[PDB]
RNA sequence: GGACAAAGAUAAAAACACAACGUAUGGCGAAACACGUCAUACAGAUCCGGUAGGUAGUCCGGACAUAAACAGCGGGCGCUGUUUAUAAGUAACCUUCCUCCUUAGGUCGUCCAUUCUUUGUC
């Protein structure tokens, strides 16, 4: 049987300065042969702590590992900007190795409510027979938001994908796009189009629509 | 001094083999043990495979067992990793690293490689389609508006966006690509604007796509009343 | 004084040699496994009987224990049964008797048996 390391959480926020710590919790014994690694946004993985209490030659001292029965937590006394990454664990006590599934440390920030808005098909678009209605989330924090598309009030599902922006270096904060994809014909079958999108910041659930072939 | 430099990575169909080096410098391979490490786009690390020192013993993760085998040539001090059987949940950046020294490191992976993409998909190279997301002619009038470029139906990655040439990068998210069901990428540029700027300000957004040889710049604006 | 005899107490007592190749755990070697090396442990000198007077870690027989192979049953693993092994070696040497396995086979031998006491009869 593989050894399972389970890492929590996937994601944590913290600010400048505070005490942070993430556990790997091992399906089986894995001794001390356990292992914390950096990965910041299109980089390699640093090794930061190995043998699961012992710091890599060079890693700064705010770093530490701490061992307890099958549990091993990472920790950093204080957070610094260039603290701010995905951790990950591993086991090396027998093969086949295991990685945690990761823990992403992002900056904390007052919550900012997500300005909405919603873009038609392009005529060029039309024109190639395809349509794509694309619906904006801009500037909110955090990071957790739902978007829900409703074509003459009828929900859809699974025609809809989404993408977000890393976190901004001035606003420290996200930004969304739900790309909704439909024939030109399916298109040409409904008239209104809506994103309803929910949020922390929202106090109630904010809705953009266009009616279809209009200014 | 120490490094480790990964090569051989690339576009390869489904059920296709692909062959991974791994070149090493400032040590001597043979006195390591070498890791295979993967991670797919926007997912987490994956021991792939590892090569144990004097013996030769080679250890794979289920999901590689049978179709993958990783070599060592000491002679010209690269790992090799051979696929075989290749298939989509297979695309990834593939890392090679060096375990420490047990004194040292004990058996952390204290080098790592920039890493190598490897993409199994049968798409065909294809340029991107550029469309106006024209900006609402609802817009507040003295509001902020939001305008973007759609880069749409192309493939591989990547596409790069500017807008106005470059002069205007203040207020633009250039969104991650999503690869959907067709296997084409896409992907959507926005910038928020003053309203007030709508009818006096020429926006542009300025796509290319080097992979298709495509350049193409699509000026957005509001359209009739 | 002595002789023959039985019954006691006491003492003695077998040559030569006895093997870690290997396995396990741990440390180290640029070293998760393999490999090299080092450390430590592991080789039925168990128990009972017999060997014709006595003396056995090694003889002979049985038991137990441990290891391996094989057969069978049940749902790589477990249980049950049987067989073999547990040094080389009672080999070799010296040596008696017997047999046409005689250029052999079996078989007697190789060590100790001291000192003192009681009784019966001459
Ligand atoms: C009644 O008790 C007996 C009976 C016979 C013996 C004996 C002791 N040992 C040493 C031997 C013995 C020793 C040997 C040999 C032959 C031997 C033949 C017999 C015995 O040749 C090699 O060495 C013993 O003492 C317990
Ligand atoms: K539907
Ligand atoms: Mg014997
Ligand atoms: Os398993
Ligand atoms: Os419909």
């Amino acid at each position: 049987s593989d050894i399972q390391m389970t890492q929590s959480p996937s994601s944590l926020s913290a600010s400048v300065g505070d005490r942070v710590t993430i556990t790997c919790r091992a399906s089986q014994s894995v001794s001390s042969a356990v292992a914390w690694y950096q990965q910041k946004p299109g980089k390699a993985p640093k090794l930061l702590i190995y043998s699961a209490s012992s710091l890599y030659s060079g890693v700064p001292s705010r770093f530490s590992g701490s061992r307890s029965g099958t549990d091993f937590t990472l920790t950093i006394s204080s957070l610094q900007p260039e603290d701010f990454a995905t951790y990950y664990c591993q086991q090396s006590y027998s093969f086949p190795n295991t990685f945690g599934q990761g823990t992403k440390v992002e900056i904390k920030r007052t919550v900012a409510a997500p300005s909405v808005f919603i873009f038609p098909p392009s005529d060029e678009q039309l024109k190639s027979g395809t349509a794509s209605v694309v619906c904006l989330l801009n500037n909110f924090y955090p990071r957790e938001a739902k978007v829900q598309w409703k074509v003459d009030n009828a929900l859809q599902s699974g025609n809809s994908q989404e993408s977000v922006t890393e976190q901004d270096s001035k606003d420290s904060t996200y930004s969304l796009s739900s790309t909704l994809t439909l024939s030109k014909a399916d298109y040409e079958k409904h008239k209104v189009y809506a994103c309803e999108v929910t949020h922390q910041g929202l106090s109630s659930p904010v809705t953009k629509s266009f009616n279809r072939g209009e200014c | 001094e120490v490094q480790l430099v990964e090569s051989g990575g690339g576009l390869v169909q489904p059920g296709g083999s692909l062959r991974l080096s791994c070149a090493a410098s400032g040590f001597y391979i043979s006195y390591s043990s070498i890791h295979w490490v993967r991670q797919a786009p926007g997912k987490g690390l994956e021991w792939v495979a590892s090569i144990s020192p004097y013996s030769g013993s080679t250890y794979y993760a289920d999901s590689v067992k049978g179709r993958f085998t990783i070599s060592a040539d000491t002679s010209k001090n690269t790992a090799y990793l051979q696929m075989n059987s290749l298939r989509a949940e297979d695309t990834a950046v593939y890392y090679c690293a060096r375990q420490g020294y047990r004194r040292r490191s004990g058996r952390g992976f204290d080098y790592w490689g920039q890493g190598t993409l490897v993409t199994v998909s049968s798409a065909s190279t294809k340029g991107p389609s550029v469309f106006p997301l024209a900006p609402s002619s609802k817009s507040t009038s003295g509001g902020t508006a939001a305008l973007g470029c759609l880069v749409k139906d192309y493939f591989p990655e990547p596409v790069t966006v500017s807008w106005n040439s470059g002069a205007l990068t203040s207020g633009v998210h250039t969104f991650p690509a999503v690869l959907q069901s067709s296997g084409l990428y896409s992907l959507s540029s926005v910038v928020t604007v003053p309203s007030s700027s709508l009818g006096t300000q020429t926006y542009i957004c300025n796509v290319n796509h080097k992979p298709s040889n495509t350049k193409v710049d699509k000026k957005v604006e509001p359209k009739s009343c």
